[PDB]
């Protein structure tokens, strides 16, 4: 997505894109849409 | 308000849990926020038998 | 099943540059947040 | 009761010409992701219970 | 068998409620005026 962006292969980026704060530093992000971050999945 | 104490000029800084207004951001434009959250609503715990 | 209990209930961890689309994009989705079709897509 | 009505986000009241949207939403971004707001719900959040 | 059903046997959800979408003066609500959570309310419809 990144290598799109910057490139501009994908002048327009959506995905699940996790706005990190690396990535902020180089890609600009919107609002969030979706509420995330890291769970643990376990039986 | 804050709104009107930030438009006046006579405060530069709302550092307060303000949730995201769309049309609070047409005028003041907030920066990326803390807690992804919303409004809950307080019901009184009854009494027991 | 649903045997296979994640992390906690719900406990998450780890709590184009110049585009004028930005503004447009940020208010339309206070728009639908206001509005809760993303809601109706969850 | 209920669910987070009107899921939005806490931010900060900052004017458009304010230049400092930028390196302080930087250290929210470390903040999110070096735990600092899992700093304030240890020190302010996270203590009581019924 | 009259003690265990008596002691083991047999609120306010949300806006889905009846008693909200026909709010009623039995159950009056309230915020605080000049409050954001006023701006969330005058701006949906129903």
């Amino acid at each position: 997505m990144i290598g799109e962006v910057v490139y501009q292969r994908a002048v327009m980026a959506v995905g699940s894109l996790t706005i990190n704060e690396e990535r902020s530093e180089v890609v600009d992000f919107s609002v969030p849409f979706v509420e995330t971050g890291i769970s643990v999945m376990v039986s | 308000g804050m709104m009107g104490e930030l438009l006046s000029g006579q405060a530069d800084m709302i550092v307060a849990p303000l949730t995201i207004n769309n049309e609070r951001a047409q005028y003041i434009e907030f920066s990326k926020p803390f807690k992804y959250q919303g409004l809950t609503i307080l019901v009184k715990k009854e009494i027991p038998r | 099943g649903c045997k296979l209990v994640t992390i906690g209930s719900g406990y998450i961890f780890a709590t184009q540059k110049g585009s004028p689309w930005k503004r447009q994009i940020d208010l339309a989705l206070l728009q639908f947040v206001g509005d809760g079709e993303m809601e109706e897509l969850e | 009761t209920g669910e987070l009505f009107f899921r939005s986000g806490f931010g900060i009241g900052m004017r458009k010409d304010s230049p400092w949207k930028q390196n302080v939403s930087l250290s929210i971004l470390k903040s999110h992701e070096n735990g600092f707001m899992e700093d304030l719900d240890k020190t302010w959040v996270r203590y009581q219970e019924c | 068998a009259n003690l265990a059903a008596f002691l083991v046997l047999d609120r306010i959800t949300g806006i889905n409620d009846p008693r909200l979408r026909n709010p009623s003066d039995k159950f009056i609500y309230a915020t605080v005026k000049q409050s954001s959570v006023d701006i969330y309310f005058r701006r949906q419809v129903e």
